[PDB]
């Protein structure tokens, strides 16, 4: 097994990103296979005649008697702390043309996941500082958070206040963005780079133009750059803009290898593709050094419909959904969450103590709210005092693009308009009151916000304090 | 020799060519053991489950790991026997993958258990038991309003908060104790994550100790997820065909059962049936269901948590399954809300044995009841919120009074919730539970405060609870 | 030599055997000039475009015309590169089909034109332009509401007696001066009749010196249809690339552009996808709207024209587009019977652009009050038909009178309008847009008669005809 064919294979067929070469004849399912051209591609069926190559670039290069050669690699990809800053394609080629990836170690893009003894339930939260949702829908490291939503609801940029709000923490951001447009992909690194950022960040692109087979592997290099991180100590968060068009790139490979399709054309392998992704993120055992790899998949709802083929199988996967409702973003609601179906599970022993108390009421005051309102043109007396502070909590919830807020001066915001604090002031001064409440709780709180912090935790000294000190501000706004 | 060659690699599947016409037979298991010649390789190891037989001296194979590595020409070995896994007391307190070997961390299996072929017909007609006899879990609701059968199937409906692991957990507990028989779980295709947690869950309930385990989760591949089932089901059977007992097997999600055979079908070069399953579905149910069953010796009950594809119950998959289910728990996030735990909804939860004829008129007649006195106290809310309980038709308000009162009897002691209560735990025998609500029934227990019937088990209890508030 | 022969021919598809080793890559173009050897032959011209390698030297290839005529046998020969078509000033005011041919009678391109390739992959990340700045149109209701973003795609809804052609027109003048940007117009299978019609339209309305066209109308083999946007998209890259102008792309009906694609997917023997489309839409779709965009340079922004499968847009093709789309221009048959011209709904056409973080407080700000001022008087209607318009909750009464004053100062004097009204037309930047707004919801003019807003630019030109009829 050396020299020959069995290293060296002729391309048969060449057409839309696939090939078939005779030859090849020590290839193992899973290589990494490269053409004459230089291009590469990765052998997926291993038939008696022939091998079933999935080109993963440019296919026009390529003819049929072109050479392919052996590798002698599974397919993996190029994992380091290089990759941070780097904006590269799904095989780790750099392509924001800042010079070479200096990368010595490498992963393969296929791998198991933790095993049930590999893990350890999730306790460490994961701050978002997005208000919303951080208080009513809570991320734990390791967790694995749906976000759904229609195009233009704004799923893009709470995945990246989110990244921007990890400079405190201790997490490597990572955005892989499958199907998106290379312009919307400059764009979103270009802002990163605004609020330094890449500093953490890694991110792999696979735009609309490509062929399939680079969205369909995105993901996977995506993962794999993280779980290097994630399993040696350090605490990872992976961002995959869009598994729909990953999935739609699966389907269009798959009928184009004449593979059997099943419900909707999607084969019937949809849901493991997916699945088996997922399940990479975990939170490890103490005794593997807990490192924790979280995970947001986005899935675009068309016309929301959520009870969709796609959506409804990485539903049943995820450990809770995100749902950006389409109307209240163009009414003007950002973040256009809608409570009532957003559902986090882990969510609960991820919040620290602070958020706990408070944000436990702000539930009820959102779901009675929600209730009493298709009947947009009145009803009880006692239903007169819940839309009080009930339509204020609107109004804190709904939160600046770009502007991430930390969680000690977030939990008294959300504590105000819950003791009634903020009751007295309209919600044409709510938002005010907040920029406000902040700058001065930063000045004057800049003692009792580090009790909040420190201890995680708002017992006795704390509610009490901070109940007279809300007073300190309220007693002394502007109208 | 019996040695076969791998011919070709179509992802999970893999066709694998013998010579001297050794030809395995189908269900026999695979093993390719190869070790890299060299750098340009990986090292290999993997069994594969023959499907079919293809002509020309192969046979079309469905690996149970990853197929990532294989090498047309790599040499394939006939174990003669299909996947072959440990039963015994060497399996109780342990978890496994499909092929049987342990994924915890206490060591690994003798190479002198025994290990019994997973693919095996069921009870022949002339072995199994004829008296439906109802199997007792010392938990009101469930032998009241939903008696479970003994060997039958069980449709658990609700999962999310709504204390579906503490019934499992406290059913696993009964069985073992009241009637001595272990429970073995089966996680198939369903979040690691999950597993993980009710394997913990299960430490601290102290249960695991009565309880055999195994996982093919939602990473593994078609043939993994497929079998599982097939793995848990053996190791229960031993109890039951050797060991006499009437133990419990608890699948979780079998409908990836049913997802993960589609999954494979397709690879196999099968014609899609509706909905693109498997033309087969039907036939790989009933041979996994007809297993589930009480012969003269002991019996198999089977638990099995339905997770439908959104919404839908018409769908094949779970239409097929209902087929088999002689009973259905559904736990509601409403009662839980109340506290009312188990959240085992009194009206929803139905069984083909509540039937005097089985239970008779002394149990059938207070059952109807219940569930007729709820049907009342159900309606009639709506009513409340709006004309108040002021004079609602005299027994009307006799309904709404000792409903309340029923609804609330319903909830029990679990002794897996003890952990966190400090109350040691119930198990009200079906003669003792038809009793309490008799008696409800009755009024013979209309003038005492709603939280008297609150979490307890007999209606004794309920007095001894009046001695304390009033 | 680098000459193949016609092996098959399946319609618009025909597979060409290639001697010697040659074979043309895949989109490379085929010509087939054959001269009728005898009375029972046809002359045949016609050019193929290579689309697999199906192999033993064998191209399977789409013809860009019809194949009628065609002779197992007939020699074909390498052209060496894809379809290659004129660009430049060469064609401007020219019509012409996919091959690059005019169309029109103005004689024929010279042979020094320079010619590109249709084919081509899009910009390097590297080589686009970070920032998201605004495309200004000088029209108000567009530039306020739903801003159009240089370089984005501008979905066009409406277009039957409302205005559409006024409006491409009227972009295609504005852009073309204040901006100095030539534009480009791709018909894609969708009635001759119109095509003719346009064309004369910009005859008349002279914006034709500034635009260069393509059809693969209705009739034109799907082969045509699918490569004509590509064609149109060559012609208008050449001014971003090498004059670096801002200019435009007009795609009439992308639709005809993807079923044109699932017509062919077919014939070349793909696996159907879901409701037969190609298995290959999506790909097809980024790899044309890809390559719309601003790099370092120039841009290209495209205003395509969406026509839907019978009101659905859940259809795969449309849904498909929509994820490329950044602003849509809903042009609706209402507001131009009131008059309000253009029809363009103030409150449906929707952009990725209305946000602070682009357009600031000042604009933002103005915009989302228009559109909720708007939405008052859109749901009072009803209100006002039953009890009137007396003592209508004096804030409510005076957002019905702002509204209406609101609603008219977004129509506009199109320059295109001159043609038949007299009026010059108009060019507001979004700077005096805002303003003219600003003031408006300020009441700053509540005391003016409600056609004095109407049909003008500036808030100015509201005062002036104000000195008219009061």
């Amino acid at each position: 097994s050396q020299i020959q064919v069995s290293d060296v294979g002729t391309v048969i067929q060449v057409g839309d990103g696939i090939a078939r070469a005779h030859g090849l004849d020590n290839v193992m399912s899973g290589e990494a296979v490269e053409f004459a051209n230089a291009v590469m591609g990765m052998a997926l069926n291993l038939e008696e005649n022939n091998v079933g190559i999935v080109i993963l670039g440019p296919y026009t290069g390529i003819k049929e008697g072109d050479e392919v050669r052996r590798t002698g690699r599974i397919m993996e990809v190029p994992v380091g702390e290089t990759l941070i800053g780097r904006v590269v394609n799904p095989l780790g080629q750099p392509v924001d043309g800042l010079g070479p990836v200096e990368t010595t170690e490498t992963r393969p893009i296929e791998s198991r996941a933790p095993g049930v003894m590999d893990r350890r339930s999730v306790h460490e939260p994961l701050q978002t500082g997005i208000k919303a949702i951080d208080a009513l829908v809570p991320i734990g490291r390791g967790q694995r958070e749906l976000i759904i939503g229609d195009r233009q609801t704004g799923k893009t940029s709470v995945a990246i206040d989110t990244i921007i709000n990890q400079k405190d923490q201790n997490m490597i951001c990572i955005y892989v963005a499958i199907g998106q447009k290379e312009s919307t992909v400059a764009t979103v690194v270009e802002t990163l780079a605004k609020h330094g950022a890449p500093d953490y960040t890694i991110v792999v692109t696979a735009s609309a133009s490509q062929p399939a087979p680079l969205l369909f592997l995105a993901p996977y290099a995506g993962v794999a750059m993280g779980e290097y991180f994630m399993i040696m100590g350090k605490h990872v968060l992976v961002v995959i803009d869009d598994l729909s068009k990953q999935a739609a790139a699966y389907r269009q490979l798959s009928l184009l290898l004449r593979r059997p399709p099943g419900r909707e054309a999607y084969p019937g392998d949809i849901f493991y593709l997916h699945s088996r992704l997922l399940e990479r993120a975990a939170k490890l055992s103490d005794a593997k050094g807990g490192g924790s790899l979280t995970a947001l998949p986005f899935v675009e709802t068309q016309a929301g419909d959520i009870s969709a083929y796609i959506p409804t199988n990485v539903i049943s996967i995820t450990d809770g959904q995100i749902f950006l409702q389409s109307d209240l973003f163009f009414s003007g609601v950002r973040p256009a969450i809608n409570a009532g179906l957003s559902v986090s599970r882990v969510g609960g022993a991820a919040q620290i103590k602070a958020m706990k108390k408070v944000a436990g009421t702000l539930r009820l005051d959102l779901a009675a709210y929600r209730e009493l309102e298709f009947a947009q043109f009145s009803d009880d007396k006692a239903t007169q005092a819940n839309v009080a502070r009930g339509a204020r909590t609107v109004e804190v919830l709904k939160q600046d693009l770009h502007q991430p807020i930390p969680v000690e001066k977030q939990v008294l915001i959300i504590y105000a308009l819950t003791r009634g604090f903020l009751d007295d002031i309209p919600v044409e001064d709510v938002r005010r009151f907040e920029k406000e409440f902040y700058l001065w709780l930063d000045q004057n709180g800049q003692h009792l916000l580090e009790h909040i912090r420190t201890t995680k935790d708002l017992p006795n000294e704390d509610d009490l304090n901070q109940a007279i000190e809300a007073f300190k501000k309220t007693f002394v706004v502007s109208q | 020799m019996t040695r076969g060659r791998v011919i070709q690699v179509m992802g999970p599947v893999v066709d694998v060519k013998f010579e001297n016409g050794h030809l395995p037979a189908i269900y026999n298991a695979l093993k390719i053991q190869h070790k890299a010649r060299n750098e340009n390789e990986v090292d290999i190891d993997l069994t594969l489950e023959v499907a079919l037989h293809l002509g020309d001296d192969t046979v079309r194979t469905i690996a149970m790991a990853s197929t990532d590595g294989l090498i047309r020409g790599m040499e394939v070995i006939d174990t003669g026997a299909p996947i072959s896994v440990p039963v015994g007391q060497v399996t109780l307190g342990r978890v496994f993958n499909v092929l049987g070997e342990p994924i915890d961390l206490e060591g690994d299996i003798p190479a002198d258990a025994r290990r019994d072929p997973i693919h095996r017909p069921a009870p022949k007609f002339e072995e199994l038991a004829t008296e439906v006899e109802i199997l007792e879990t010392g938990i009101k609701v469930v032998d009241l309003l939903a008696p479970y059968i003994k060997g039958g199937k069980i449709g658990l409906f609700g999962g999310a908060g709504v204390g579906k692991t503490v019934l499992i957990q406290e059913l696993i507990h009964n069985i073992a104790q009241e009637h001595g028989g272990i429970s073995v779980f089966a996680g198939v295709g369903e979040r690691t994550r999950e597993g993980n947690d009710l394997y913990h869950e299960m430490k601290d309930s102290g249960v695991i100790s009565k309880t055999a385990m195994v996982f093919g989760q939602m990473n593994e591949p078609p043939g993994a997820r497929m079998r599982v089932a097939l793995t848990g089901l053996t190791m229960a059977e031993y109890f039951r065909d050797e060991q006499g007992q009437d133990g419990l097997l608890f699948i979780d999600n079998i409908f990836r059962f049913t997802q993960a055979g589609s999954e494979v079908s397709a690879l196999l070069g099968r014609m899609p049936s509706a909905i693109g399953y498997q033309p087969t579905l039907a036939t790989e149910m009933g041979q996994l269901q007809e297993r589930i069953t009480s012969t003269a010796k002991g019996s198999i009950t089977s638990i099995q948590a339905i997770y439908v594809p959104a919404d839908d119950y018409t769908d094949p998959a779970p239409a097929t399954t209902f087929s088999h289910l002689d009973a259905t728990t559904n736990l509601e996030r409403k009662l839980a809300e109340m506290g009312i735990y188990p959240a085992v909804d009194p009206l929803v939860s139905t069984s083909r044995a509540l039937a005097p004829e089985i239970v008779g008129e002394e149990h059938y007649q207070v059952a109807r009841k219940v569930q007729q006195t709820l049907e009342r106290y159900k309606e009639l809310q709506d009513i409340i919120a709006i004309l108040g309980m002021d004079e609602l038709s005299d027994e009307d308000k006799l309904v709404v009074h000792r409903a309340r009162r029923i609804q609330f009897f319903l909830s029990q002691n679990f002794h897996v919730a003890e952990q966190f209560t400090g109350q040691p735990g119930s198990y009200v025998p079906v003669k003792e539970t038809v009793r309490g609500f008799k008696e409800i029934l009755e009024g013979k227990y209309d003038h005492l405060p709603e939280d008297r019937f609150r979490l307890v088990g007999r209606i004794e209890e309920v007095v001894e609870k009046a001695k304390a508030m009033g």
